[PDB]
RNA sequence: UAAUAGAGGCGAUACCAGGGGAAGUGAACCAUCUAAGUACCCUGAGGAAAAGAAAUCAAAGAGAUUCCCUUAGUAGUGGCGA
RNA sequence: UUUCCUGGGUAAAGGUCGUCUUCCCAGGGUUAGUCGGCCCCUAAGGCAAAGCUGAAAAGUGUAGUCGAUGGGAAACGGGUUAAUAUUCCCGUACCUCUUAUAGUUUCGAUGGAGUGACGCAUGAGGUUAACUACUGCUAGGCGAUGGUUGUCCUAGUUUAAGCAUUAAGGCGAUGAUCUUAAUAGGAAAAUCCGUUAAGAGAGCUAAGAUGUGAUGAUGAGUGCUAUUUAGGUAGCAUGAAAUGUAGGUAGUCAAGGUGCCAAGAAAUAGCUUCUAAGGUUAGGCUAUAAGGGACCGUACCGCAAACCGACACAGGUAGGUGGGAUGAAAAUUCUAAGGCGCGCGAGAGAAUCCACGUUAAGGAACUCUGCAAAAUACGUACGUAACUUCGGGAUAAGUACGACCUAAGCAAUUAGGUAGCAUAAAAAUGGUCCAAACGACUGUUUACCAAAAACACAGGUCUCUGCAAAUCUGUAAAGAGAAGUAUA
């Protein structure tokens, strides 16, 4: 898996836009089938700057209840679940596109 | 030996007796290169049903690996360490510590001390827990642990208290009175230790409690009585009857004088005289 | 009271488990049945609890 | 061990061959008998399977096996009861 | 399994209402080398090549492999968000390895050995958070009503892992580490053989205490700003006020010490150690700086409207914390911190239903039956029978004292004085005696009308069983009996 298929998009949130601000942390949604290391690998590759250290979550797929053409419900839908990953810069380093 | 009584301070204390261990190098736990955890049984089999009835939970114990079998250890001697409780059978276990420095366990006999010398095989003298085969012992001594198959070990007696006298030898065969009381037949090259086996008290006890059946692993005993007719051939009792016939197992079969042994058996043989009543 | 379903997770999966199913003769015929019958739910390792 | 070749499992709550094989019932009880070699289980395959080129039928002179029509509810069989 | 946080909404669901909600809609939220797993180990147990037995399916079963509720490298304190933290940040540590350097010197198994490694009861003692008793130090108050700038009132006075120092106690001088000489195990060994000759050898374990960690953090408060229900609450700044004495619990020392019989896990892991096939920078070891932490769980409820009971159900649900006063106590009552006021109410009080309080005179006259209530109840003293297996019966029965102040006294109690109808003043806290039947007794039993005289029981007798034992489960093999042996 290349240093492409690893890496799928940044998140704008609130949580993360503050903690960029301050401790200079980067949130990215990741493929579920990275690690730490190819985070890692893949965010040097991409970005030319190497993190001290990676952190990752599994967020598990949140349920929805889906109801009828007229309206009541009939099973349980879900969304897709999906890899979180928290990114350490040093405190000189920074990533620009965002 | 010797039987210590207590006090009635209550009920159940009235009519308790437990050993006295004066004649037990005390103190003692047992060497740990002989010795392994084990479950407690419960009579269940590898199917999981239960064969034998009314056994169940006991105090925990651990199994000490005993030596019936001392004949790949002839002209060796040994000597005797220490004299040790043993959870897993009335008698008591010396542990022999050999010249090249192999350790095993025995069955303690009756009046041998820590320090004593033991030796094993044809040219051994006789003397109390030396080991020959019955060749060599002299007709009109008492023995123990008899051996039934050369290099099978001593599957004879070997409970506390017991021994076996030697009566006649011909042939083949010797001729020993067990301590059921027959007289059988045995053949001479296998080996037996001499002297009664020590800890003759063991059955004087008085147990004096149902707790203590408990802790000894023994389930409570039901009558076939206080059964219905489905469960046993002896229930039905509408106000105490007996039975109403002739007395039987749970499984039917007779129980007052019937004679379960095989008409035929291969050993029959080597029977001379059976048991009496 | 305490009643009839006490909810363990290990006895759940080795009990009813697929694999459970597949070790033997019986379980495979079960499994047999119900991807005939078309269930949406084969076995009790559907719901993902370990 | 090596070398290849072929098998493993599923489908078809159908069909086929082999092995094991009931009982509710009927006989106005019931045990022989019936239901029935049915239900079910197990092992094997196939596009069909099985069977098949007479050490056969049977009193006619026919000429392998298999499937329909008739013989015929006849010949027999059955606590000669069902 | 999103129920968590924020914003929005009231078809329905909420036993009423609703702007509200655990309900609905949208978005956000779970960060680990140290926590729990994964992993390396085994117990109960499952599976199982071979072997054996069976019409088939399969059944037994050894070598092996899985299987925690157990054994195994490593972290604590504080802060921060609307929600996550032993995970992030701050401060300070620890454990494993990969490479490289420098001093090196014997490394290397799925094999051997040691350790790992354990019971119950029971004191007494060493230290100690929490907790109150006092002194002081700090912050606030000096009080709508008599007295209160004092011996006043209220509150705080906090702070870990790790590291260094030493060491209460225990085990130890009958030997704990070691040094040779011999060697009948199973790979063969410089280890274990701990077996045996000497003879040199006393150290090991250990809570805790001090310092550092820490001029840090925390911090009752105080100060600006807005806001206000005129009470505090939101932020921002700032703030050693004892690391004081004495008492002292539950932990811990302690897998301790001392007794007892019912004689008290396993490991191939971890730790240490020995070598074969082999290796002699091929490594292993001691450091030293450089960097590598796998994969999964992490939100929230968790004595409950979020689990188990069809329910927003008077039920059930393991473990650790368990403040203060009273007291022997985790009893009883009250109360701090903290959390709640049971998800229909408001009027009226008729009969009656259920649950309680009190009562003239009599005291079981009620009734199948003293059923139910009432009564007895604590502590310290006095005094206790028949009968008995000599232990008991026995808390037998019966009775006295108990408050407050002062004095004596170590305390328990003693004396005097004072007050009340009542002084174990509340609550909690045995009714007793006589005789008979049955069962000896402690226990067990009809989950959901029977708790008993039934079952069990220690004890007794008869009888079977010589070990490829009797017995039991199966067509068998096989397993239990039993790794037992007629004192079974």
């Amino acid at each position: 898996m290349k240093a492409y298929d690893i890496i799928v998009s940044p998140m704008l949130t609130e949580k993360t836009n503050t903690q960029r601000e301050s401790i200079n942390v980067y949130v990215f949604k990741v493929n579920k089938r990275a690690n730490k290391k190819e985070v890692g690998a893949a965010i040097k590759e991409l970005f030319n700057v190497t993190p001290v250290s990676c952190n990752l979550l599994n967020i598990k797929s949140k349920a929805k209840v889906v109801v009828s053409r007229k309206g009541y419900p009939i099973g349980k839908g879900k969304t897709s679940s999906w890899k979180k990953a928290y990114v350490y810069l040093k405190k000189e380093d920074k990533i620009d596109i965002f | 030996m010797g039987i210590k009584t207590y006090k009635p301070k209550t009920s159940s204390l009235r009519y308790k007796t437990t050993l006295s261990f004066d004649d037990l190098s005390k103190g003692n736990d047992p060497l740990k290169s002989l010795t392994k955890g084990k479950k407690f049984k419960s009579g269940r089999d590898s199917s999981g049903r239960i064969s034998i009835r009314r056994r169940g939970g006991g105090h925990k114990r651990k199994y000490r690996l005993i030596d019936f079998n001392r004949r790949d250890k002839f002209s060796i001697p040994a000597r005797v360490a220490s004299i040790e409780y043993d959870p897993n059978r009335s008698a008591n276990i010396a542990l022999l510590v050999y010249k090249d420095g192999e350790k095993r366990y025995i069955i303690s006999p009756k009046g041998i001390k820590v320090g004593d010398v033991l030796e094993s095989g044809p040219n051994a003298p006789i003397k109390i827990g030396n080991a020959l085969p019955l060749e060599n012992i002299p007709i009109g001594r008492t023995v123990h642990n008899i051996e039934l198959n050369v290099g099978k070990g001593g599957q004879l007696i070997r409970s506390a208290g017991g021994y076996a006298m030697i009566l006649a030898s011909d042939g083949n065969y010797v001729t020993v009175k067990l301590s059921s009381g027959e007289m059988r037949l045995i053949f001479k090259k296998c080996i037996a230790t001499i002297g009664e086996i020590g800890n003759e008290d063991y059955a004087n006890i008085s147990i004096g409690k149902a707790g203590k059946s408990r802790w000894l692993g023994r389930r409570p005993k039901v009558r076939g009585v206080a059964m219905n007719p489905v469960d046993h051939p002896h229930g039905g009792g509408e106000g105490k009857t007996s039975g109403g016939r002739h007395p039987v197992s749970p499984w039917g079969q007779p129980t007052k004088g019937y004679k379960t042994r095989k008409k035929k058996r291969y050993s029959d043989k080597f029977i001379i005289k059976r048991r009496n009543k | 009271m305490k009643r009839t379903y006490q909810p363990s997770r290990v006895k759940r999966n080795r009990k009813f488990g697929f694999r459970a199913r597949m070790k033997t003769k019986g379980g495979r015929l079960i499994l047999s049945r119900r991807r005939a019958k078309g269930r949406m739910k084969l076995t009790v390792s559907d719901e993902k609890k370990k």
